[PDB]
């Protein structure tokens, strides 16, 4: 994969928007919306969230795990804990992308829930390589993943898995 | 180039008590092939203070003390010469006492420490180099 | 030994791991198969010289040159193999026409292998729905927006709307246009997505 | 099989191919039936094409399943070019009642283009070669998949007594057991029937 | 800019303090000396100026100023903030963009630099403008080397009813101006200037026309003109009319290409015959 | 990103067939001592005799190799002797396996095929030499960015390269996702040619 | 504040900037994964984009302030212990 797709399936989490035009239910074929009542909130996927806000016609809110202090919780647990401990959402680090970057004024205190969600991350990508190093300087054979969401993975999985690849050939190279 | 052994590898064909009690350990050697014992009794046929020891050696026998040697090598040679005259005056205390106290050379394959004078920086303090 | 030839077809693929089609060799290629044929007969002849006389102690001079020409067989299977990736690519980054300076470059067989290739392609691209099936040759990357923004870099001469509603391409004149047409030539070099 | 949940496993069977090492089951089901969704929802558009706003909600949706659907097939038809005659061969022979691995249309597109690289590979190098060596066997060329291959999975369907061969020595292989939403890293050679039967998924 | 580099240059405290003059540029001196800001540094950039010395900088600047008669100092503008280290006036966004456009080396069709200045007016091409902004210097010091030249030699004639000047390939820096449209701001200065130096009664009131060369291969040239300056001028200009009546009376070549009338192309030759006939023609 | 050359198997059981990798792999030289005459060919090195130390690509043993070592007989590099393989456990992050090479891991894994004594011995040096130099790949690589690293890659093999090469294109791919940059439509091999 | 801080105190305050990298580069990179686990000294360097002044423009007021100056090499000891 690459960031470009996670990015993708990350666009279908739910969020909760307030209109500001008049529309009756829609029928998608992945479920139902509406109907848009002005100045009433209501829950669609994030690609229609900010499409929409793109075009002037909504006003985005925050998740209610995205709050300056439930995080500053989870900061602290996370580097409390020598395990991957579970997140707020699994496809958090793209809601605190597009979110703040595309309704930054709709959001209170966006720079202090952005530079906490980073905290979290630059540990949870820590634990990752010493849980990958041990792997290779034991010689394992199976290896526990926790609570990993699916960006960590993708951002050093095409380069563990083909190195050790090339060790399983090297480990097996004898037997015949 | 790089020399990484004094025995050029290409045609080479043609607290302070388990230092002393590891060390004494590796120079019994007698078990696997005696290659030691053929030496400490060479030199006391030839009247030598010093032996030469091989690190590569110690490696294979036990790693946590040939790293324990590289890094802190005053600890560790203070130790080992130690654990030398012990085992010297274990085949003639007559010799062991001609003496004031023994040496001990080192040569091997150290790994990152064979350096010339112009890489020799300050994070090799008291540590063996070549 | 042997096999100084054909490691010189190999020896120059190996310096463009870029995807890049260079020009075919037919010159070396050639002189490979003459060697082929050179050690074949000669190699041959004392084999059924083997038979005639009894010179058995020559079976190793049949290994030498047995194997031998396995080797020059492989070294051009690989090259005239390799380079047949190296143009399936050009249908799939490219289009379905190519410009001259790369039909230059393939040996005249090879353009056969492609408008085969290229055509049981679209043969299986109109078999998958009802309408003229789905072409899978676009969408290379998700889909952000609706519209999209390009920005004209040469000249081309009238590119067409569906609805027979054209439009003049000049260059540095940029247009809003469905994103669902302007793929197939930001790809290639004409356009560019400028409001990113 | 409400049309809100071909999506759901249809993104499902996109991960997967993107993932194995080999070609994967084929499920012309899916492949028929969504392209039955876009059939139909680009005609009550181009019919009531009069409304502004609810027509592009609706293409939106359609652009991106089109997409998903779309980079599924090309996943694919790059493991039929990489792998012809061991794709080939494996459906020559398949013990009847086993799902194929090659829909009907694929198949006409592995036999065309075998045929193919052969009719060119004969009038290039293999007709001016000494009348012993003009065949080659593509069984012994083109490589088979290699299913030795290490992958990240997450289990949906709680399995017990799953067999971990580090090595060769048949002795150290210690068994283990799966949690219900776990993610493990292991050889794609040891849950290669889980794939197949939905226990797991390649993440 | 630095705060020296900038008073230097613009061309409304470049005129007053006679900044061309070495008997008036001891003016400036006393100017800073009678604000205490030290000459080490009112020399480097103002991002790094002391931090004690900024307090009421806008302040103690518009009063030492009404010493000198510079009474309007402060004028009423926008400023925007994006992030940490982002901060425009609305007169430096204009200067930058205003110099992308019109960059003296030409790069292909007259179209091309028109795209690079619409491109850095969207806040994801700060890279632009902050690029545009060293032309936009480039620019300010190299018209205030210009307007020295026409003043500490006398090149403004007084050709009757209106002012006259023209330019010197040879003199450095006379290429920029090239342009039909980075030719009138230029004037417009001059005229500033003038305006505040000569000692006449008259000339302090009369329009000026400007001509400088075009063309060396069609040998042609381009000319200008700009209403009578004062302090408030009704910006009512009339030379559309005077060139077109004069170009029609003498019968020459001219070419009208832009979209204001008061710029034209002549040819080297007709400009006299033009000149003559547009002095009858003013009167 | 379409172009998907053929991949080495130079580690398994058997190089592949068409891969460029492995047929530049096997070109190298290895040397061999014969063990009969060699008739109608002493040309190259007319007879040769038996009991002559030569230099024979390694494909070309391939074949003239039998168990009872009809033919001739092999011996290896010392690259792969006794001498080297404890430099190679001293520290392995300090060798320039790309003078030694530049297939190491590759040529190490065709030498297997040969059935010397000491093999129990040289597919444990690769093994722990290939785990030795990990932590040095795997942070030299994900944490080098917008710098020159053409001196992060000067000792480097071939299978060492190829994973270098794919920390950074999942580096450089995240920092361009990051920076709101994996948005615009590009041109793909186009950019190649220009 | 603390960038004139810097320009006028700059031995007592390089300091403090040395001991905050420390607490920062701990708080980013932990766990370290086996070999090491003790944290190392961050050496600040700092550069900047002002004009520069010159060898006789260091009048004795500069005296601990940051200066500036461009120049030529013309001389190397050799490294030594400190």
């Amino acid at each position: 994969m690459d960031a470009a797709e996670v990015e993708f399936l990350a666009e279908k989490e739910l969020v909760t928007i307030i209109p500001n035009f008049s529309l009756d239910k829609i029928y998608l074929i992945g479920g139902d919306l509406g109907p848009f009542n002005p100045g009433l909130p209501v829950e669609v996927p994030l690609w229609l969230a900010i499409n929409l806000k793109q075009r002037q016609k909504c006003r985005l809110l925050p998740p209610e795990w995205m709050d300056v202090e439930k995080l500053e919780k989870m900061r602290d647990h996370e580097r409390k804990e020598e395990t991957f401990t579970p997140m707020p959402s699994p496809y958090y680090m793209e809601l605190t992308k597009l979110l703040l970057n595309h309704a930054s004024d709709n959001i209170p205190k966006a720079d202090e829930i952005r530079t906490l969600v980073k905290d979290m991350w630059d540990t949870r990508i820590a634990k990752l390589r010493v849980s990958a190093d041990s792997f290779v300087r034991q010689q394992e054979a199976h290896a526990k993943l926790d609570n990993l969401t699916l960006m960590e993975i993708n951002t050093s999985g095409t380069f563990l898995t083909q190195a050790l690849n090339h060790m399983y050939k090297l480990r097996t190279n004898l037997q015949p | 180039m790089l020399p990484r052994s004094p025995p050029l590898p290409r045609g080479n064909l043609w607290e302070l008590r388990e230092a002393q009690r590891d060390y004494l350990d590796f120079l019994d050697d007698e078990e696997d092939q005696g290659i030691y014992q053929s030496k400490v009794r060479e030199l006391i046929s030839d009247n030598q203070y010093r032996l030469i020891v091989n690190v590569n050696d110690l490696r294979r026998k036990n790693e946590k003390r040939a790293n324990r040697l590289l890094n802190n090598a005053f600890e560790e040679l203070v130790a080992f010469q130690r654990a030398l005259k012990d085992f010297v005056a274990s085949i003639d205390a007559t010799y062991a006492k001609q003496y004031e106290e023994f040496y001990v050379g080192l040569e091997g394959s150290f790994g990152s420490k064979h350096v010339s004078p112009r890489t020799l920086t300050s994070c090799f303090l008291s540590c063996v180099v070549c | 030994m042997f096999c100084e030839k054909a490691m010189e077809l190999i020896r120059e693929l190996h310096r463009a791991p870029e995807g890049q089609l260079p020009a075919f060799n037919e010159d070396g290629l050639r002189q490979v198969l003459e060697e082929m044929k050179a050690l074949y007969e000669q190699n041959q002849s004392d084999v059924n010289e083997a038979k005639s006389g009894g010179r058995s102690d020559l079976i190793p001079t049949i290994k030498f040159r047995h194997c031998s020409l396995l080797r020059n067989r492989r070294c051009t299977v690989a090259y005239l193999y390799d380079r047949l990736l190296r143009i399936r690519a050009l249908r799939w980054e490219y289009g379905s026409v190519l410009p001259n300076a790369l039909r230059f470059h393939m040996a005249a067989e090879e353009m056969e292998w492609f408008n085969n290739y290229k055509r049981s392609l679209a043969t299986y691209m109109r078999s998958l729905g009802g309408d003229e099936g789905l072409d899978i040759t676009q969408d290379m990357k998700p889909p952000k927006s609706l519209y999209i923004e390009v920005r004209c870099l040469k000249d081309y001469g009238e590119f067409e709307v569906d609805d027979g509603t054209s439009v003049l391409l000049k260059k540095n004149s940029q247009h809003f246009l469905p994103r669902w047409k302007c793929e197939q030539l930001i790809r290639q070099g004409v356009l560019e997505h400028i409001l990113s | 099989l409400t049309p809100a949940e071909l999506i759901e496993r249809l993104e499902q069977a996109w991960m997967n191919e993107k993932f194995a090492p080999e070609l994967l089951e084929s499920k012309p089901e899916i492949v028929e039936c969504v392209m039955e969704q876009l059939e139909h929802m680009e005609e009550n558009l181009r019919r009531a094409k009069r409304e502004d706003l609810k027509v592009s909600i609706h293409q939106m949706e359609m652009e991106r399943i089109r997409y998903v659907l779309s980079s599924y097939l090309r996943c694919r038809l790059m493991k039929i070019e990489k792998f012809f005659p061991h794709v080939l061969e494996k459906e020559k022979t398949r013990p009847e009642g086993e799902p194929s691995s090659l829909s009907p249309e694929e198949l006409a597109f592995a036999r065309e283009f075998m045929a193919n690289t052969e009719s060119y590979l004969k009038n290039v190098a293999l007709k001016h070669m000494p009348p012993n060596l003009q065949k080659v066997d593509l069984f012994r060329a083109v490589p088979k998949p290699d299913l030795d291959s290490y992958v990240f999975l997450r289990v949906r369907e709680r399995q017990e007594n799953i067999l971990v061969e580090p090595d060769t020595d048949e002795q150290r292989d210690y068994v283990i057991d799966l949690e219900k939403g776990s993610q493990h890293l292991i050889r794609y050679k040891t849950i290669a029937p889980l794939v197949a039967s939905g226990a797991v998924q390649l993440i | 800019w630095s705060l020296h580099d900038s008073l230097c240059n613009t061309s409304y405290t470049a005129a007053r303090f006679k900044l061309w003059s070495v008997h008036g540029q001891k003016r400036l001196q006393e100017f800073l000396a009678d604000m205490g800001l030290p000459l080490k540094q009112v020399k480097q950039k103002f991002q790094a100026m002391d931090i004690s010395l900024k307090e009421n900088l806008r302040e103690m600047i518009e009063q030492s100023a009404n010493k000198f008669g510079m009474k309007d100092m402060r004028v009423q503008t926008f400023s925007i903030h994006f992030g940490f280290k982002h901060k425009f006036l609305a007169s430096d966004v204009v200067f930058a963009t205003m110099s992308l456009m019109e960059s003296p080396e030409k790069d292909g069709s007259g179209t091309d630099h028109f795209i690079q200045a619409l491109d850095s007016l969207s806040r994801s091409n700060l890279d632009k403008l902050y690029h545009g902004l060293e032309l936009a210097k480039k620019q300010l010091r190299a018209t205030q080397q210009t307007i020295a030249s026409c003043l500490c030699t006398n090149l403004v004639i007084s050709q009757g009813p209106f002012l006259y000047c023209s330019l010197m390939e040879g003199t450095p820096d006379v290429m920029l101006f090239s342009r039909p449209a980075s030719l009138s701001l230029l004037s417009k200065h001059l005229l500033k200037s003038f305006v505040c130096s000569t000692k006449n009664r008259r000339c302090k009131l009369l329009p000026l026309v400007m001509a400088a060369p075009l063309s060396m291969e069609h040998g042609t040239v381009t000319v200008v003109g700009i209403p009578p300056e004062t302090d408030s001028s009704d910006r009512k200009n009339f030379f559309g009319r005077a060139f077109e009546k004069a170009a029609e009376s003498t019968s020459s070549r001219m070419l009208h290409n832009h979209f204001d009338l008061s710029v034209i192309e002549l040819k080297a030759e007709d400009r006299s015959k033009f000149l003559d006939a547009l002095i009858s023609l003013l009167s | 990103e379409a172009y998907f050359r053929v991949e080495s198997g130079a580690l398994g059981p058997e190089e592949n067939f068409l891969s460029l990798d492995d047929i530049l792999m096997s070109h190298e030289k290895l040397p061999v001592r014969t063990e009969t005459a060699m008739p109608r060919l002493g040309a190259f090195f007319n007879a040769v005799p038996q009991g002559s130390k030569l230099e024979l690509p390694l494909w070309l043993a391939k074949g003239l190799f039998d168990n009872k070592r009809r033919i001739l007989s092999v011996e290896l590099p010392k690259i792969y002797q006794e001498g080297w393989r404890t430099v190679f456990s001293a520290d392995p992050n300090v060798v320039d396996l790309h003078k030694m090479g530049p297939h190491f891991y590759g040529f190490g894994s065709q030498l297997l095929h040969f059935d010397s004594p000491e093999n129990a011995d040289i597919s444990q040096s690769l093994l722990q030499t290939f785990i030795g130099r990990f932590r040095r790949i795997m942070d030299s690589s994900q944490n080098a960015y917008n710098e020159d690293t053409s001196a992060l890659v000067a000792r480097l093999d071939e299978m060492e390269r190829g994973l270098f090469q794919t920390g950074q294109k999942g580096l450089n791919d995240f920092q361009c996702w990051e920076k709101g940059q994996a948005s615009q439509i590009t041109a793909s091999n186009l950019v190649q040619n220009y | 504040d603390l960038a004139d801080y810097l320009y006028k105190q700059p031995a007592e305050h390089l300091q403090l900037l040395e001991e905050a990298a420390k607490e920062v580069a701990d708080e980013v990179t932990r766990p370290r994964p086996s070999g090491e686990e003790v944290l190392q000294d961050i050496q600040v360097m700092l550069k900047s984009d002002a004009s520069p002044s010159s060898i006789r423009s260091l009048k004795s007021d500069m005296m601990s302030h940051l200066v500036k100056i461009p120049g030529i090499i013309i001389a190397a000891s050799a490294v030594r212990a400190k």
